[PDB]
């Protein structure tokens, strides 16, 4: 495929 | 031909890290195309040009109706 991430995605905030 | 065409919302805003990644703001529409592992999803922008990966954990899939 064209895209390939080679990293842990991020977390979202606590307030939220 | 693995797509499902789901839209999303950005829940909040992410920037990319690598040169195949998508940008995304809070308040943001994206269009998923397919679910890929590492925890990273393929979604376009609104304008429908602009297509890339984006955070799971970070946008809403949207529904008609539905919950």
């Amino acid at each position: 495929g064209k895209f390939i991430p080679s990293r842990p995605a991020p977390k979202p905030p606590s307030s939220a | 031909m693995a797509i499902v065409n789901q839209r999303a919302v950005a829940l909040y805003d992410f920037e990319p890290e690598n040169d195949n990644e998508l940008r995304l703001a809070e308040g943001d529409i994206v269009f998923i195309s397919y679910k890929h592992g590492q925890g990273w999803l393929v979604a376009e922008n609104e304008s429908g040009s602009k297509t890339g990966l984006v955070p799971e954990e970070f946008v809403s899939y949207i529904q008609p109706e539905l919950e």
